[PDB]
């Protein structure tokens, strides 16, 4: 590069321009920071609900097995088929698009729902809640790996 | 004479003129003429010249002339932020921001000297493609309001409309702006 | 921009004793507000909290009203009553540069007056 | 979605509609994870950790080229009633994505 | 003139002096004075001195002055950290540290040219409030490792001694300082 004053000029005005870029990364490193926490709490809570929800779940599901017996159990399992309701969706973070799951069991899509066999349809019951509880999590904790890998990026 | 602007020559007509076109190396290298510095370039006839311009261009030319130099100012603050992080990182009003001083720079700045029509431009043809650019640039900010992404925007097939607005004759341009005008507001109104 | 002697100039017994606190506050609210202006771009509006948002809107509306004044001849009086009008767009006790006294006395004209004519 | 769990809530993942399997082994676990992987169908697969601890270090070579199936770890059936903290693995799981350890 | 430590002025004034005393803006702009930069800063002169500070001060002056400017180097190996993340959020004993480099800087770096008493301190009255300050903190240490009160030694009278020794007379001086040792030794070894 040839030595000249304009040279000089654009060399100080590009040292300028590095150091308010770096300044501004720094500040939106911040912000990123800020939110991590946020969602850091929110997926421990989510993950303890889940932990609840799946407990109450096995439970039921195993008085279900000690009342209304293994082929009762399996004669409604096959009746029942598997999850249908399924739906894929992008969400942006950040400037980055990350994908997200969508369940929608409903009664209607089970076979002879009638709750003669009362237990395993509390069974059905602890399972769907718990089911949501999944998802939800699921949600959560994905985010919260993507906004820790931008995290990551901007350091 | 030596190199650059910082010898003497240049330095004494500084101080004397009332103009100051600063041509650009790096423009001319890669064809893009007349190839003035936008950055480096002032002028102090503006405001003499405001009165003139009210009665014999349009009433509103000076209005238009500065949201121009706004546009462009604005431009020019985003540009340190893209060398900064890429054009990917940039909000979705940003980045029209970033398109419609591209198309400025592309339509309304360049003109080719050696073209048959393209080598003269009268007064109310340059307040015309200014009047087409900042009413697309409005339209474009309002369907931004309304939920439109930015890529499907530029898809359109008004924007090849603006870009040669430049090669239409004299006498042929005000059917062509009625045109222009007609489709500008055709097209965004069916978009969302 | 910078002055050395203001420190001297006024006060009390000369011009009005809330000067100087003004003056200081003025330029920390307006340091954040550009900074904050440079954040956006990046971050979003909406990823800003509520007070970031107060310093933008005060930062815009303080180069618009207090910078561009025009061909106007302001008295010292007009420009404190402005300075004190941009002010309360921010919320009180946010302003840690000026006693709670001034506050008080001060505080809580509205704007659009001079939003008329500045 | 599909879950590779113990055999005993495996007839009931079936009753709610889910993709269920009866494992107690890493190797069987780890093959029967990627053949979910490649196999076209739910892209969701949740993990016992008695099986596989870290779902994504089985899969880490499928998961340098796509990052759309989801993979989740979870208690067993004999550690989901015995219970635990489940900070210790919010606690790891910070010091994985920053490689920093705080907030205990 | 520009800021630049490599300036031959200074450069040449740097190879003969003793001391140096480097200020800095940052500090002033947040009005912490005096704005001496104690990272920059350098005396070449306290081995010297050393023999006259235990002949007519106090016997353990030179290990507390040298205690004093380890805890003050500890603060700032953790300003990264803290870049990072909230000084909350990190351990006890680090927010400890934190804390007592905190009121180590705001309590005794500060000194007000324009007052009336912020002015002028003697030796006998600064060392003492070294020697409250680095008990203050040995007893808490201690107390965090005995694990209890973590936040509760925040908001102890000590509090109060330690930031009033800052205006205490010269006079005065010796009873303020076995009343805020024996305050220190009833605070932490009976509270809790």
């Amino acid at each position: 590069v040839s030595p000249t004053r304009m040279n000089l000029l654009q060399r100080r005005g590009q040292l300028r321009l590095a150091q308010k870029g770096v300044d501004l990364l720094k500040k939106k490193r911040d912000a990123l920071v800020a939110e991590f926490f946020g969602l850091v709490r929110e997926a421990m809570e989510a993950r303890k609900a889940l932990d609840q929800a799946a407990k109450e779940a096995y439970a039921a599901l195993l008085l279900a097995q000690a009342f209304d017996g293994p082929e009762v159990v399996a004669g409604a399992a096959l009746g029942v088929p598997p999850l249908e309701g399924v739906e894929a969706e992008v969400e942006n973070v950040w400037g980055s698009k990350v994908p997200r799951l969508k369940a929608t069991f409903p009664d209607g899509a089970l076979l002879s729902p009638v709750g003669t066999p009362a237990y395993t349809l509390e069974a059905s019951r602890a399972f769907r809640r718990y089911a949501e509880a999944l998802i939800r999590v699921a949600n959560t904790e994905t985010r919260l790996k993507k906004i820790g890998e931008e995290i990551k990026k901007t350091t | 004479p030596g190199g650059d602007m910082s010898e003497p020559v240049t330095q004494s007509t500084l101080r004397i003129v009332g103009a100051f076109w600063r041509l650009d190396a790096s423009l001319a290298f890669r064809r893009h003429f007349p190839a003035i510095n936008w950055n480096g370039s002032y002028s102090l006839f503006t405001s003499a010249l405001d009165p003139w311009y009210r009665e014999n261009v349009a009433e509103d030319y000076p209005e238009l002339r500065d949201a121009i130099s706004e546009l462009l100012q604005r431009e020019a603050g985003l540009q340190e932020i893209v060398q900064l992080v890429g054009p990917d990182a940039l909000q979705d009003a940003e980045r029209l921001v970033i398109e419609v001083g591209r198309i400025i720079r592309e339509d309304f700045l360049q003109q080719n000297a050696y073209h048959e029509v393209d080598a003269y431009c009268s007064m109310k043809k340059a307040y015309g493609i200014m009047k087409m650019i900042l009413a697309f640039y409005k339209e474009a900010e309002a369907a931004i309001k309304r939920g439109v992404s930015i890529d499907e925007i530029l898809q359109l097939p008004v924007l090849e409309r603006i870009g040669r607005a430049r090669y239409v004759s004299e006498e042929e341009f005000p059917a062509y702006f009625e045109e222009a005008m007609k489709e500008i507001q055709g097209a965004f109104k069916a978009l969302a | 921009s910078l002055s050395r002697l203001m420190n001297n100039g006024v006060g009390k017994g000369k011009t009005r004793e809330d000067h100087k606190q003004v003056s200081d506050q003025l330029y920390s609210a307006y340091a954040n507000g550009v900074d904050i202006r440079k954040l956006v771009a990046i971050i979003g509006e909406d990823a800003l909290t509520e007070n970031d948002r107060r310093y933008l809107q005060f930062a815009d509306a303080f180069e618009r009203f207090f910078i561009n004044q025009g061909q106007q001849n302001r008295s010292i009086e007009e420009s404190l009553q402005i300075a004190w009008a941009l002010l309360s767009m921010l919320p009180q006790g946010e302003l840690k540069r000026i006693s709670k006294d001034h506050i008080g006395k001060y505080y809580g004209q509205k704007l659009e007056e001079i939003w008329g004519a500045p | 979605m599909a879950v590779i769990a113990d055999p005993e809530t495996a007839q009931g993942f079936r009753l709610a509609g889910l993709e269920g399997y009866g494992a107690s082994s890493a190797e069987e676990a780890q093959s029967l994870l990627e053949t979910l992987v490649e196999r076209g169908g739910y892209a969701l697969v949740a993990v016992d950790e008695a099986l596989l601890p870290d779902p994504e270090r089985a899969v880490e070579r499928l998961m340098r080229g796509r990052d759309l199936p989801v993979l989740l770890p979870i208690a067993g059936l004999k550690e989901a009633f015995q219970g635990h903290d489940v900070e210790g693995y919010m606690r790891e799981l910070v010091r994985k994505t920053i490689g920093f350890d705080i907030k205990l």
